[PDB]
């Protein structure tokens, strides 16, 4: 009846001051950690649970930590508006930063951050009495990020195990680029979320860009949009944990009717009316308008093309005024579509979700308000294609050893490129496999 | 004080105190008889520090009886059967064997034949079927016709007749409803022998919301649901 | 002659709402318990469906039982919620996961014990059991595991009694779960073996008798479970009320099973007209009969002219002539002797009851074994087998436990059930 | 008196214990 | 260094387990025979024997 | 725009009174600026409870 | 017929004090001494728990005993203090330290003597004295060592007399005390020598009736002496009440022992149920019957469904006919008789008293003798040679002067207990 959120690196911290901002505000727990309540015992609710906790002088606190290796940020965090929402426990600050190495991140430094972490997790584990998973947020293109977001997943793994672990994961865009060695991090970050992920979802800057450009009509935009998307997205999942609904959907439901087989985990993600005023005056949101709409390649916050992919499953999440029939109808017209294929072995593709709470909306934001919503996460063989341009841009640089004297100098054995690279051409080879129709008798 | 201080000391004459006496002998005897479980016997390789001891704790030291009647009843009902002799519940059942028997041609592709077993009880209800084939139809049962008696339960009427028990009972305790409620360890309509299910102790987990169980390695420690679910293999028949 | 209710899952709880309420309705007690009835007839079998709490109340045989609180929260919060005793609500603390396996093997075995003491107390407490009544979903966890476990149990402990079972299965068209093949073969290899009757409901018949018979603007799941509970407490009003034919569950049983595993069986319920149309047509024999066997009023997806009724059942409320029920009958049987099987000579059993629903002048329930019902499981073995041949989700239930032989076992169980189906289908007197 | 005060020392820690939230953390 | 191994390796196209398992048999025939082998019972009290045919 | 609750089926119309009655509800808190979608596990789950 | 009873160390001052409490108001006596009550039944029994002093008011034939003061107290300090005598407190100035050497043989010889002096003071001002009732802990040090001796003392200086006691064992799970198992071990040796009969009780079997049927929200050790103290007053109520079948404690003892070391016995007492849920039942004798025999009502671990029953009794406090409770008994005996020992034909004694416990119109109260009593014993005994096989902390009873002889004896006479009882626990067919 609760989740646990892990916040690591830049991206990460900055990704969590939009969610528990738009937490806070839907909840309605004012920035100091107060909520008036009914003076009546047996008389109240229990919806913040999920998110937070009160002490007994009434203050709410977050069941969170943030994690960085700079102290920048997370002074930033303390020194803002929500200084009294955390605990300052929760709020772990290094020294100096993984400086874009995952071998820094994993064998030096790290490795001496990291009982903190584990001994914060395991006090906020000792709070709660139904604990169904953890959300990890990070980005595998630097180097504390991927280096100790892997170091950490395999400690939880280990000290937890059968607990679920959910990742949002920032990936290294396929043309924009930040940092010249974001190919070695990220090959060498996604062998560790290979083993160690239940459902890992991805995101593209260049795919939210895109979408606030043209659904949107900013100039201009800033990480604080992409982050107030991230959030949407993340409230949207949540929200049938939280508040009541015609179908709920438990997030061990997530995993059953969305991963056929247990390497298959990666998925892709899309959210329906992202519209701005103006449109909102001349557009009707249907239910089967919007359905639509969550099947448009312009729709995703993932740089992949569907249409050169086979679905096995897709899970629709409903909020606001939808009726179940209209919901077969919509999913009975997708079905009918010809430029939308599944794979032969999937007949029954579609899980369904329908929450009554509409979705909320953030003083400063640019999305318009509406009576409801629709949210999508679903698994192609797509994907496998966004691999590979990472792939390639490793092959060359890997070709001279252009950089790779950081990573052997920092305590790496040069090995460890060769294996990374052969285990995401297996993981190519499994997905190309896994999605071919049919078979033969010979 | 001791049962032969109070019985010299009391008010009974002698034939009672005798009596009474050898009552009391031979429940001793009988319970010394018993299985048992041996006592307990300090370790021979035991550490130092255990012997030894320190000034100040050794200023605090100051230094037959049960005879068997079974009354038999003349024309008791019958409450026994040979075929429910044969059959045992721990292994496998014959349509089990006859699935299992199924699977393996479908899996090799290729007509398997069958075992040919010396059971009694088999020839007789080849016999019986047989004849029932014959009289409901003027031609004999193929080999393929002859599965069925593998599919079917069999048993020995009153009279010495063989004929097949249509819906079989559960082998513990169960209800026959009429005029009036009854429960009946034994009925002829069950198949297997007459049993007790064992049962989950009732006061496995902890008194409160805490998820704790008791342990499945002895009667003390405990367990929770991590890596394994110990709520689940509580059963014992006693 | 006393039932006994379970509730099992979310649809069995929702639609168990929906019969007390109806039920509640029929005899005039108040949502507080209190008898406000205004007729001897009302009291009199009153026992029936509940028992006596002191000083007035009444309180409903019935059982409910879900994996996740949830549903219990909203039914004890609905209108009717405070009748049910609160000792009578159990429930787990996680998830069915929609998985069969994890339902009727993990948290099965943990909650079972406390459902079956629960059921005792209540089979004990009747000083003459009928049988029980069961609504659950086939497709979903929680209600197809532990279902299908309590029938077992159940049928262990009262093997002489009668066991019925309500139940849900998945449409073709319009799932809501992608596993709904699996737990719905499992569930139908249990129920072929445990069952005496089986009544089955497709949502899509449903949804075709809400839009075209009732032309319902924005229908809901409680209209769907209205109708559900509208034939459940129908099919025992013979029992609870006097009429010049009486009839009975096990009198039904009798003249409808051939065969023991041939138990499985049609519903309609006739007077359903819209609004606008209300003001046009009388109730009269002739017309019920008409809607009866009409399959727009027919609550699966099969059609009977596929396939070839071996028996039917009509059970009439209300106060109506012998004569006409006997000649309707009549003509009914000699006009379409097509749709007969040919070697049983006479295929329709009636009764009639004294009693109708309040505020109906008449009403029939229709109970109809057909062969057409094949095509359903032929149907779901089909997606069954596009699923299975890739081994699509099988870890999930590996992870649990099962052997794969499970699967081929309830492959060949239900295959074996068409093919019985289809032999009788196609027998002939020679 | 010692019983007065003994008597009121467990009727005050009565009237405190009696909401459960203020058990678990007050 | 991390070398464990979580998740079972994806099966081929063309590995597929044993199904389509089908009985043949006559169930007409089938049936009326086991009808004709039954066994009566009765769910009545058996009756009780007397206090005098103790041995 | 921030603070207005929309006008939903499940919330029913405000001005006319009528409100269809459907499943999935639970008792609401009558405190201000709440929302009577939050969920209630009081009966199911007495907090604080041992 | 009088009694007397004996309250030792915390927990039996404790438990004392609600018993008086109970027994105070069921007699109408004021805290001060004086008669207030309203019907003459009151008076003609009084003097079964009351002796009279000049003037009107009434004092309680009770000794409390206890090494340190504090509860003492406490006692006086509570509610009803006042009433008892003040020359019938009897204490020492240093504690037990949890040592059962300590309690039993430096300490405890030092005041038993005084202790005798007064209980034979009260015994011999009798005009006829019914058994003695004790009530302690085993896992403690004074209650354990000091009861024990005053037993032996007892039983040695009354040995027509009954003695009775009830006792708390520590749970294997909820555990006070590191050094339990051998105060335990030694208790239960000196208790299947010296007692009659005794009844055992855990305080997770409490912890447990409190949650799950009472379903109080925040328990506390009160709560748990209430249900013990209704227990002990209920075996009484025939001994000091009129009745149509009138019972006393030697006719229990004469039904329920058949061999004189078989003398341990389980409890139960039947109208359990929350102020919530109470409106939604009523009371009955069927009711009462089916939650008496229901394990979820013993207040041990050890469960029945494991064992089997040689003897039962039950003791029904109301107005009420005697035909129910002859056929609810006679259909107790038939269902369950696999439970049953086959070579006793009737197991079960019935009686029946006129007056009903306060607030309540009707209840009974269950004593039953089963051989899974085995299971709590054994768990003792494995507990006890985990930490005897390594001399884990044999040095402070050594030092008191115990022989380690005396451990093996203890040991050897518990193993036999359970021997006797394990072949009684199971079938033979031969
Ligand atoms: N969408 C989004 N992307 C971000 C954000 N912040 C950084 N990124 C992207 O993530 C990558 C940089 O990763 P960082 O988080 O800065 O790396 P790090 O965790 O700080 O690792 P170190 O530099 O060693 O401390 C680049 O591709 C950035 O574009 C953010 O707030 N939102
Ligand atoms: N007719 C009807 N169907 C329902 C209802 N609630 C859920 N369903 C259907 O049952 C299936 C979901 O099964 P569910 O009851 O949630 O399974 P559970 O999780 O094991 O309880 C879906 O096909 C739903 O459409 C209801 O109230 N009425
Ligand atoms: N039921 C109940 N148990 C008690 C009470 N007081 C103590 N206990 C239990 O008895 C054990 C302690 O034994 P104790 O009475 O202190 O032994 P003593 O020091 O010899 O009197 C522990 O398991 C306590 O939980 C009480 O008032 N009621
Ligand atoms: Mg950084």
């Amino acid at each position: 009846r609760e989740a646990i959120c892990i916040h690591i690196g830049q991206a990460g911290c900055q990704v969590g001051n939009a969610c528990w901002e738009l937490f806070c505000l839907e909840h309605g727990i004012q920035p100091d950690g107060a909520m008036p309540s009914d003076k009546t015992i047996g008389v109240e609710d229990d919806a913040f649970n999920t998110f937070f906790s009160e002490t007994g002088a009434g203050k709410h606190v977050p069941r969170a930590v943030f994690l960085d290796l700079e102290p920048t940020v997370v002074d930033e965090v303390r020194t803002g508006t929500y200084r009294q929402l955390f605990h300052p426990e929760q709020l772990i600050s290094g020294k100096e930063d993984a400086a874009n190495n995952y071998a820094r991140g994993h064998y030096t430094i790290g490795k001496e951050i990291v009982d903190l972490c584990l001994d914060r997790i395991r006090k906020l584990a000792d709070n709660c009495t139904g604990l169904q998973g953890f959300l990890v947020y990070h980005a595998v293109g630097g180097g504390t990020g991927s280096g100790l977001g892997a170091l950490l997943l395999e400690r939880l793994s280990v000290d937890y195990g059968k607990k679920s672990k959910l990742g949002y994961t920032v990936y290294p865009s396929p043309q924009v680029s930040t940092a010249v060695v974001e190919p070695y991090n990220s090959v060498l970050s996604t062998h560790s979320l290979l083993e160690h992920t239940d459902v890992a979802a991805m995101l593209d800057n260049e795919a939210i860009y895109d979408l606030t450009r043209r659904n949107l009509d900013i100039e201009r935009p800033t990480y604080t949009n992409l982050n107030r998307l991230i959030g949407q997205v993340v409230s949207s999942l949540t929200a049938s944990l939280r508040f009541d609904g015609a179908l709920n959907v438990d997030l061990t439901e997530f995993q059953t009717n969305l991963v056929p087989y247990p390497r298959i985990h990666f998925v892709l993600t899309s959210y329906a009316p992202v519209i701005s005023a103006e449109k909102a005056y001349h557009e009707q949101l249907s239910v089967s308008e919007i359905s639509n709409a969550v099947f448009e390649p312009a729709s995703m916050m993932t740089k992949c093309d569907p249409r050169h992919g086979k679905y096995m499953a897709c899970c629709l999440m409903y909020r606001g005024d939808v009726v179940p029939k209209d919901v077969n109808a919509a999913v009975a017209t997708i079905k009918t579509k010809r430029t939308i294929q599944f794979v032969d072995w999937s007949p029954t593709g579609f899980k369904c979700g329908i929450n009554y709470q509409p979705p909320t909306v953030v003083p400063g934001g640019d999305l318009a308000k509406v009576q409801r919503a629709v949210c999508m996460i679903a698994n192609s063989t797509a994907i496998a294609e966004v691999f590979a341009r990472i792939d390639h841009k490793f092959d060359l640089m890997y070709s001279k050893r252009a950089f790779v004297h950081w990573y052997v100098g920092e305590g790496m054995e040069e090995g460890e490129f060769s294996e990374a690279r052969e285990d995401l051409a297996a993981l190519e080879k499994d997905y190309e496999e896994v999605g071919a129709e049919s078979a033969d008798m010979d | 004080s001791t049962i032969y201080n109070a019985v010299d000391a009391s008010t009974l004459n002698d034939r009672c105190r005798t009596d009474l006496l050898d009552t009391v002998a031979q429940l001793g005897r009988h319970c010394e008889t018993l299985p048992k479980k041996a006592v307990t016997t300090a370790d021979a390789p035991l550490p130092s520090c255990t012997f030894n001891t320190t000034v100040s704790r050794s200023q605090k030291e100051i230094n037959t009886y049960f005879k068997d009647h079974k009354p038999k009843f003349h024309g008791a009902l019958r409450t026994q059967d040979c075929f429910r002799d044969t059959r045992d519940i721990t292994q496998l059942s014959s349509k089990e064997k006859d699935f299992v028997h199924r699977y393996a041609e479908a899996k090799m592709k290729k007509s398997i034949p069958r075992e040919e077993s010396d059971d009694v009880a088999k020839k007789v209800a080849t016999e019986a079927y047989t004849e029932a084939f014959r009289k409901f139809k003027g031609r004999d049962p193929t080999e393929k016709e002859l599965l069925e008696v593998e599919r079917l339960y069999f048993a020995y009427a009153d009279d010495g007749a063989v004929g097949v028990v249509q819906k079989p009972h559960f082998h513990g305790p169960h209800m026959h409803v009429s005029i009036c409620n009854r429960k009946y360890v034994t009925c002829p309509n069950q198949v297997y022998r007459a049993s007790l299910p064992a049962v989950r102790n009732a006061r496995s987990r902890f008194p409160g919301p805490i998820p704790v169980w008791t342990s499945t390695k002895n009667l003390h420690a405990v367990a929770s649901n991590d890596t394994y679910r110990p709520g689940v293999h509580n059963v014992s028949k006693f | 002659r006393e039932i006994v209710c379970v509730q099992a899952g979310q649809c069995g709880n929702q639609i168990g709402s929906k019969f007390w309420e109806v039920i509640s309705d029929e005899h005039g007690v108040d949502p507080t318990g209190t008898y406000q009835g205004d007729s001897d007839l009302q009291l009199e079998r009153i026992n029936v469906y509940f028992d006596e709490a002191t000083g007035g109340r009444y309180v409903p045989r019935s059982v409910l039982i879900d994996l996740e609180p949830g549903t219990m929260d909203s039914v004890r919060a609905g209108p009717y919620g405070q009748i049910f005793r609160p000792d009578n609500f159990i429930f787990g603390q996680s998830g069915a996961g929609n998985n069969w396996a994890k339902g009727h093997y993990t948290e099965g075995a943990e909650l079972i014990d406390s459902v079956l003491d629960v059921c005792c107390k209540e089979a004990e407490s009747c000083d003459c059991l009928q049988g029980f009544q069961i609504c659950h979903s086939l497709g979903g966890g929680t209600g197809s595991g532990m279902g299908t476990l309590l029938i077992s149990k159940l049928r262990e402990q009262y093997p002489d009694r009668i066991m019925m079972t309500f139940s849900i299965i998945p449409s073709p068209k319009v799932s809501d779960t992608v596993v709904e093949p699996y737990n719905t073969t499992l569930s139908v290899h249990q129920l072929v073996e445990n069952s005496d009757e089986s009544m089955c409901i497709d949502n899509e018949a449903l949804y075709d008798i809400c839009f075209r018979t009732l032309k319902l603007t924005t229908p809901t799941f409680g209209d769907l479970n209205h109708l559900v509970s509208a034939v459940v407490s129908g099919v025992t009003c013979c029992l609870r009320f006097p009429g010049q034919l009486n009839s009975d569950l096990r009198k039904l049983a009798v003249n409808l099973v051939p065969f023991p595993r041939l138990h499985f069986f049609m519903m309609g319920f006739a007077p359903l007209t819209s609004r606008g149309s209300q003001q046009y047509r009388g109730l009269s024999v002739p017309e019920l009969t008409q809607q009866m066997f009409d399959a727009k009023n027919m609550m699966q997806a099969a059609d009977p002219r596929h396939g070839r009724y071996l028996t039917a059942s009509a059970l009439f409320r209300g106060r109506m002539s012998t004569k006409e029920v006997d000649e309707q009958m009549l003509n009914v049987q000699n006009k379409n002797s097509s749709y007969f099987i040919e070697w049983i000579p006479n295929n329709i059993k009636s009764s009639v009851c004294d009693i109708p629903p309040k505020g109906l002048k008449m009403a029939v329930t229709f109970i109809g074994n057909n062969t057409c019902i094949q095509e359903m499981f032929r149907r779901v073995g089909e997606q069954f087998t596009l699923m299975f041949r890739r081994k699509a989700f099988l870890h999930w239930y590996t992870g649990e436990g099962m052997d794969e032989m499970e699967f081929t076992e309830a492959e060949s169980n239900m295959n074996d059930l068409v093919s019985e189906y289809q032999q009788y289908q196609d027998a002939t007197i020679e | 008196t010692t019983r007065e005060k003994k008597r009121l020392f467990m009727m005050q820690r009565a009237e405190r214990l009696k909401d459960p939230k203020m058990r678990h953390m007050g | 260094k991390d070398a464990s191994k979580r998740k079972d390796d994806v099966p081929n196209r063309y590995d597929k387990p044993v199904m389509g398992v089908k009985t043949e048999k006559n169930y007409v025939v089938a049936n009326a025979v086991e009808n004709v082998l039954a066994l009566p019972t009765k769910c009545i009290p058996t009756p009780m024997n007397r206090a005098v045919d103790r041995a | 725009y921030l603070s207005d609750e929309p006008i939903t089926l499940y919330t029913g119309n405000p001005e006319t009174g009528c409100t269809m009655t459907v499943h999935g509800k639970t008792p609401v808190e009558p405190v201000e600026g709440r929302s009577r979608f939050g969920r209630h596990t009081y009966f199911t789950e007495r907090k604080y409870c041992l």
